[PDB]
Protein backbone atom coordinates (compact mmCIF):
# COMPACT_ATOMS: atom_id res chain seq x y z
CA UNK A 1 0.00 0.00 0.00
CA UNK A 2 1.36 3.35 -1.18
CA UNK A 3 0.16 6.17 1.10
CA UNK A 4 -2.73 5.34 3.46
CA UNK A 5 -2.30 4.48 7.09
CA UNK A 6 -1.27 1.55 9.33
CA UNK A 7 -4.14 -0.72 10.34
CA UNK A 8 -4.46 -0.15 14.06
CA UNK A 9 -5.45 -2.87 16.58
CA UNK A 10 -8.66 -4.55 15.40
CA UNK A 11 -9.18 -2.43 12.26
CA UNK A 12 -8.45 -4.90 9.43
CA UNK A 13 -9.35 -8.24 10.99
CA UNK A 14 -10.37 -9.95 7.74
CA UNK A 15 -6.90 -9.55 6.24
CA UNK A 16 -5.13 -12.81 5.31
CA UNK A 17 -1.56 -13.18 4.00
CA UNK A 18 -0.40 -15.96 1.65
CA UNK A 19 3.10 -16.92 2.73
CA UNK A 20 5.49 -19.07 0.77
CA UNK A 21 7.99 -21.75 1.92
CA UNK A 22 10.36 -19.06 3.23
CA UNK A 23 7.54 -17.67 5.43
CA UNK A 24 7.39 -14.56 3.27
CA UNK A 25 4.16 -12.89 2.14
CA UNK A 26 3.49 -12.67 -1.58
CA UNK A 27 -0.25 -11.99 -1.80
CA UNK A 28 -3.20 -11.07 0.42
CA UNK A 29 -6.58 -12.69 0.89
CA UNK A 30 -9.85 -11.94 2.72
CA UNK A 31 -11.27 -14.16 5.49
CA UNK A 32 -14.84 -15.13 4.46
CA UNK A 33 -15.51 -17.73 7.18
CA UNK A 34 -13.74 -20.07 9.56
CA UNK A 35 -12.75 -22.28 6.62
CA UNK A 36 -12.54 -20.05 3.57
CA UNK A 37 -10.23 -17.39 2.16
CA UNK A 38 -10.90 -15.22 -0.90
CA UNK A 39 -7.91 -14.37 -3.08
CA UNK A 40 -6.90 -13.63 -6.67
CA UNK A 41 -6.42 -16.52 -9.11
CA UNK A 42 -3.16 -14.98 -10.41
CA UNK A 43 -1.69 -15.33 -6.90
CA UNK A 44 -1.77 -19.11 -7.33
CA UNK A 45 1.14 -18.90 -9.79
CA UNK A 46 3.50 -17.03 -7.41
CA UNK A 47 4.33 -19.93 -5.10
CA UNK A 48 4.52 -23.68 -5.53
CA UNK A 49 3.35 -24.40 -1.97
CA UNK A 50 1.94 -21.77 0.39
CA UNK A 51 0.00 -21.43 3.67
CA UNK A 52 -2.28 -18.65 4.96
CA UNK A 53 -1.43 -16.41 7.92
CA UNK A 54 -4.13 -14.46 9.79
CA UNK A 55 -4.11 -12.04 12.72
CA UNK A 56 -0.78 -10.47 11.82
CA UNK A 57 -0.15 -6.72 11.72
CA UNK A 58 3.64 -6.64 12.10
CA UNK A 59 5.71 -9.32 10.34
CA UNK A 60 8.67 -8.51 12.63
CA UNK A 61 7.06 -9.21 16.02
CA UNK A 62 4.70 -11.76 17.55
CA UNK A 63 1.60 -10.10 19.03
CA UNK A 64 0.18 -13.50 20.06
CA UNK A 65 -2.87 -13.43 17.80
CA UNK A 66 -1.16 -14.78 14.67
CA UNK A 67 -2.16 -18.18 13.27
CA UNK A 68 -0.88 -20.11 10.25
CA UNK A 69 -3.27 -22.39 8.36
CA UNK A 70 -2.59 -25.02 5.74
CA UNK A 71 -4.66 -25.04 2.61
CA UNK A 72 -6.78 -28.15 1.92
CA UNK A 73 -8.42 -27.26 -1.40
CA UNK A 74 -7.65 -24.54 -3.94
CA UNK A 75 -10.72 -23.52 -5.98
CA UNK A 76 -9.50 -21.43 -8.94
CA UNK A 77 -12.01 -19.88 -11.36
CA UNK A 78 -11.83 -22.11 -14.48
CA UNK A 79 -11.83 -19.05 -16.79
CA UNK A 80 -8.87 -17.15 -15.39
CA UNK A 81 -6.08 -16.33 -17.88
CA UNK A 82 -2.83 -14.37 -17.51
CA UNK A 83 -3.58 -13.04 -20.99
CA UNK A 84 -6.58 -10.91 -20.00
CA UNK A 85 -6.58 -11.13 -16.17
CA UNK A 86 -10.32 -11.73 -16.45
CA UNK A 87 -11.98 -13.90 -13.73
CA UNK A 88 -9.12 -13.18 -11.29
CA UNK A 89 -10.61 -14.97 -8.30
CA UNK A 90 -10.02 -18.04 -6.22
CA UNK A 91 -11.22 -19.48 -2.94
CA UNK A 92 -9.10 -21.47 -0.48
CA UNK A 93 -10.54 -24.09 1.88
CA UNK A 94 -8.36 -24.44 4.93
CA UNK A 95 -7.43 -27.73 6.64
CA UNK A 96 -8.36 -26.39 10.11
CA UNK A 97 -10.93 -23.67 11.04
CA UNK A 98 -9.75 -20.16 11.89
CA UNK A 99 -10.31 -19.12 15.53
CA UNK A 100 -11.83 -15.65 15.50
CA UNK A 101 -10.37 -13.20 18.01
CA UNK A 102 -8.91 -9.76 18.19
CA UNK A 103 -7.51 -9.01 14.65
CA UNK A 104 -9.11 -12.17 13.19
CA UNK A 105 -12.67 -11.99 11.89
CA UNK A 106 -14.48 -12.44 8.56
CA UNK A 107 -15.70 -9.70 6.19
CA UNK A 108 -19.36 -9.94 5.21
CA UNK A 109 -20.40 -11.15 1.77
CA UNK A 110 -23.17 -8.88 0.50
CA UNK A 111 -26.16 -9.65 -1.76
CA UNK A 112 -25.53 -8.79 -5.40
CA UNK A 113 -28.24 -6.25 -6.24
CA UNK A 114 -27.91 -4.42 -2.95
CA UNK A 115 -24.11 -4.36 -3.16
CA UNK A 116 -24.24 -2.86 -6.69
CA UNK A 117 -26.84 -0.25 -5.88
CA UNK A 118 -25.75 0.67 -2.37
CA UNK A 119 -22.15 -0.35 -1.74
CA UNK A 120 -20.55 0.36 -5.08
CA UNK A 121 -22.28 3.72 -5.23
CA UNK A 122 -20.61 4.86 -1.97
CA UNK A 123 -17.78 7.39 -2.42
CA UNK A 124 -15.02 5.05 -1.27
CA UNK A 125 -13.92 1.51 -0.40
CA UNK A 126 -10.94 0.41 1.72
CA UNK A 127 -8.00 -1.61 0.40
CA UNK A 128 -5.43 -3.24 2.73
CA UNK A 129 -2.23 -5.29 2.72
CA UNK A 130 1.46 -5.81 3.40
CA UNK A 131 2.54 -4.85 -0.14
CA UNK A 132 5.16 -2.37 -1.23
CA UNK A 133 4.94 1.21 0.07
CA UNK A 134 6.38 2.65 -3.17
CA UNK A 135 6.50 1.14 -6.65
CA UNK A 136 10.23 0.37 -6.37
CA UNK A 137 10.59 -0.53 -2.62
CA UNK A 138 10.28 -3.58 -0.35
CA UNK A 139 7.10 -5.15 1.11
CA UNK A 140 5.70 -3.44 4.22
CA UNK A 141 6.45 -5.16 7.51
CA UNK A 142 3.27 -3.42 8.81
CA UNK A 143 -0.29 -4.05 7.61
CA UNK A 144 -1.65 -0.85 5.93
CA UNK A 145 -5.08 0.30 4.73
CA UNK A 146 -6.14 2.96 2.31
CA UNK A 147 -9.41 4.62 1.50
CA UNK A 148 -9.92 4.47 -2.28
CA UNK A 149 -12.64 6.31 -4.17
CA UNK A 150 -14.76 4.33 -6.61
CA UNK A 151 -13.86 5.42 -10.13
CA UNK A 152 -16.45 6.21 -12.83
CA UNK A 153 -16.40 3.25 -15.18
CA UNK A 154 -16.05 5.31 -18.38
CA UNK A 155 -13.03 7.18 -16.95
CA UNK A 156 -11.58 3.88 -15.84
CA UNK A 157 -11.76 2.44 -19.38
CA UNK A 158 -10.32 5.63 -20.92
CA UNK A 159 -7.32 5.50 -18.55
CA UNK A 160 -6.45 1.86 -19.18
CA UNK A 161 -4.08 0.33 -21.73
CA UNK A 162 -5.82 -3.04 -21.32
CA UNK A 163 -9.47 -4.13 -21.54
CA UNK A 164 -11.48 -3.53 -18.33
CA UNK A 165 -13.99 -6.41 -18.41
CA UNK A 166 -17.32 -6.52 -16.60
CA UNK A 167 -15.62 -8.60 -13.91
CA UNK A 168 -13.42 -5.69 -13.01
CA UNK A 169 -13.76 -2.23 -11.49
CA UNK A 170 -11.39 0.73 -10.89
CA UNK A 171 -10.67 2.43 -7.63
CA UNK A 172 -8.05 4.91 -6.47
CA UNK A 173 -6.71 8.25 -7.63
CA UNK A 174 -5.85 9.89 -10.92
CA UNK A 175 -2.70 11.68 -9.65
CA UNK A 176 -2.66 11.49 -5.81
CA UNK A 177 0.16 9.14 -4.72
CA UNK A 178 -1.98 6.46 -3.03
CA UNK A 179 -2.77 2.95 -4.35
CA UNK A 180 -2.35 -0.75 -3.70
CA UNK A 181 0.96 -2.14 -4.92
CA UNK A 182 3.07 -5.30 -5.34
CA UNK A 183 2.31 -7.86 -2.61
CA UNK A 184 -1.21 -6.45 -2.04
CA UNK A 185 -2.82 -8.50 -4.83
CA UNK A 186 -5.42 -11.03 -3.73
CA UNK A 187 -6.16 -8.82 -0.70
CA UNK A 188 -9.36 -7.21 0.42
CA UNK A 189 -11.30 -4.30 -0.99
CA UNK A 190 -14.17 -3.72 1.46
CA UNK A 191 -16.91 -1.08 1.68
CA UNK A 192 -18.28 0.20 4.96
CA UNK A 193 -22.04 0.59 5.40
CA UNK A 194 -23.32 1.58 8.87
CA UNK A 195 -20.20 0.31 10.67
CA UNK A 196 -20.28 -3.08 8.88
CA UNK A 197 -17.60 -3.92 6.26
CA UNK A 198 -18.60 -5.92 3.18
CA UNK A 199 -16.35 -7.60 0.66
CA UNK A 200 -16.53 -5.66 -2.60
CA UNK A 201 -13.32 -6.40 -4.48
CA UNK A 202 -10.12 -8.36 -4.72
CA UNK A 203 -6.87 -6.43 -5.43
CA UNK A 204 -6.05 -7.62 -8.99
CA UNK A 205 -3.70 -5.48 -11.12
CA UNK A 206 -2.52 -1.99 -12.01
CA UNK A 207 -0.14 -0.50 -14.57
CA UNK A 208 2.49 0.15 -11.89
CA UNK A 209 1.53 1.65 -8.51
CA UNK A 210 -0.04 5.10 -8.00
CA UNK A 211 0.94 6.20 -11.51
CA UNK A 212 -0.58 9.47 -12.76
CA UNK A 213 -3.67 8.88 -14.88
CA UNK A 214 -3.82 5.19 -13.82
CA UNK A 215 -6.06 3.51 -11.23
CA UNK A 216 -6.04 0.22 -9.33
CA UNK A 217 -8.00 -2.60 -10.93
CA UNK A 218 -10.11 -4.85 -8.72
CA UNK A 219 -12.01 -8.06 -9.31
CA UNK A 220 -15.76 -7.29 -9.01
CA UNK A 221 -16.85 -9.60 -6.21
CA UNK A 222 -20.56 -8.89 -6.94
CA UNK A 223 -20.03 -10.71 -10.31
CA UNK A 224 -18.93 -13.88 -8.44
CA UNK A 225 -21.28 -14.11 -5.46
CA UNK A 226 -23.04 -17.26 -6.66
CA UNK A 227 -19.68 -18.78 -7.64
CA UNK A 228 -18.27 -17.99 -4.21
CA UNK A 229 -21.35 -19.47 -2.47
CA UNK A 230 -21.03 -22.65 -4.58
CA UNK A 231 -17.33 -22.86 -3.80
CA UNK A 232 -18.04 -22.61 -0.04
CA UNK A 233 -20.53 -25.49 -0.10
CA UNK A 234 -17.88 -27.93 -1.39
CA UNK B 1 -36.36 8.58 -3.90
CA UNK B 2 -38.65 6.00 -2.29
CA UNK B 3 -38.42 2.67 -0.48
CA UNK B 4 -34.92 1.14 -0.63
CA UNK B 5 -33.71 4.29 -2.40
CA UNK B 6 -34.68 6.41 0.58
CA UNK B 7 -32.00 5.92 3.20
CA UNK B 8 -31.72 2.16 2.50
CA UNK B 9 -35.39 1.70 3.51
CA UNK B 10 -34.21 2.23 7.15
CA UNK B 11 -32.57 -1.25 7.01
CA UNK B 12 -29.23 -1.89 8.78
CA UNK B 13 -28.10 -4.10 5.89
CA UNK B 14 -29.81 -5.55 2.83
CA UNK B 15 -32.93 -3.87 1.46
CA UNK B 16 -35.31 -5.47 -1.14
CA UNK B 17 -38.56 -4.02 -2.46
CA UNK B 18 -41.29 -6.68 -2.47
CA UNK B 19 -44.86 -5.91 -3.56
CA UNK B 20 -44.01 -2.18 -3.33
CA UNK B 21 -42.83 -2.33 0.33
CA UNK B 22 -39.38 -2.49 1.96
CA UNK B 23 -38.11 -5.82 3.12
CA UNK B 24 -34.87 -5.83 5.19
CA UNK B 25 -32.52 -8.79 5.66
CA UNK B 26 -29.07 -9.50 7.02
CA UNK B 27 -25.78 -11.22 6.28
CA UNK B 28 -25.05 -14.67 7.56
CA UNK B 29 -24.42 -14.66 11.31
CA UNK B 30 -26.97 -11.92 12.00
CA UNK B 31 -30.65 -12.21 12.77
CA UNK B 32 -33.21 -9.58 11.79
CA UNK B 33 -34.42 -7.72 14.88
CA UNK B 34 -38.07 -7.58 16.00
CA UNK B 35 -38.46 -4.21 14.25
CA UNK B 36 -37.62 -6.03 10.98
CA UNK B 37 -34.89 -3.47 10.23
CA UNK B 38 -31.92 -3.92 12.57
CA UNK B 39 -29.39 -6.78 12.31
CA UNK B 40 -28.29 -8.46 15.54
CA UNK B 41 -25.11 -10.58 15.70
CA UNK B 42 -26.07 -14.18 16.60
CA UNK B 43 -22.81 -14.93 18.25
CA UNK B 44 -19.29 -13.64 18.78
CA UNK B 45 -17.08 -12.15 15.99
CA UNK B 46 -19.88 -11.36 13.54
CA UNK B 47 -18.75 -10.74 9.99
CA UNK B 48 -17.77 -7.25 9.02
CA UNK B 49 -17.15 -5.80 12.47
CA UNK B 50 -13.81 -4.42 13.53
CA UNK B 51 -12.59 -6.21 16.69
CA UNK B 52 -12.23 -3.13 18.91
C1 LIG C 1 -1.32 -7.86 -20.85
N1 LIG C 1 -1.66 -9.13 -20.18
C2 LIG C 1 -0.59 -10.12 -20.38
C3 LIG C 1 -1.86 -8.93 -18.72
C4 LIG C 1 -3.06 -8.05 -18.41
N2 LIG C 1 -4.26 -8.15 -19.03
C5 LIG C 1 -5.12 -7.24 -18.51
C6 LIG C 1 -4.41 -6.55 -17.50
N3 LIG C 1 -3.14 -7.08 -17.46
C7 LIG C 1 -2.17 -6.63 -16.56
C8 LIG C 1 -1.59 -5.36 -16.68
C9 LIG C 1 -0.60 -4.92 -15.77
C10 LIG C 1 -0.22 -5.80 -14.72
N4 LIG C 1 0.73 -5.40 -13.82
C11 LIG C 1 2.04 -4.90 -14.21
C12 LIG C 1 2.89 -4.89 -12.94
C13 LIG C 1 1.81 -4.80 -11.85
N5 LIG C 1 2.22 -5.55 -10.69
S1 LIG C 1 2.05 -4.98 -9.20
O1 LIG C 1 2.46 -6.12 -8.45
O2 LIG C 1 2.66 -3.70 -9.13
C14 LIG C 1 0.36 -4.75 -8.88
C15 LIG C 1 0.03 -3.47 -8.61
C16 LIG C 1 -1.32 -3.00 -8.31
C17 LIG C 1 -1.64 -1.60 -8.26
C18 LIG C 1 -3.02 -1.36 -7.96
C19 LIG C 1 -3.69 -2.63 -7.78
CL1 LIG C 1 -5.38 -2.76 -7.43
S2 LIG C 1 -2.69 -3.99 -7.98
C20 LIG C 1 0.57 -5.40 -12.50
O3 LIG C 1 -0.41 -5.83 -11.91
C21 LIG C 1 -0.82 -7.06 -14.60
F1 LIG C 1 -0.44 -7.86 -13.60
C22 LIG C 1 -1.79 -7.50 -15.51
CA1 LIG D 1 3.39 -10.37 14.04
MG1 LIG E 1 -3.17 7.17 -10.35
Amino acid sequence: IVGGQECKDGECPWQALLINEENEGFCGGTILSEFYILTAAHCLYQAKRFKVRVGDRNTEQEEGGEAVHEVEVVIKHNRFTKETYDFDIAVLRLKTPITFRMNVAPACLPERDWAESTLMTQKTGIVSGFGRTHEKGRQSTRLKMLEVPYVDRNSCKLSSSFIITQNMFCAGYDTKQEDACQGDSGGPHVTRFKDTYFVTGIVSWGEGCARKGKYGIYTKVTAFLKWIDRSMKT
Amino acid sequence: RKLCSLDNGDCDQFCHEEQNSVVCSCARGYTLADNGKACIPTGPYPCGKQTL
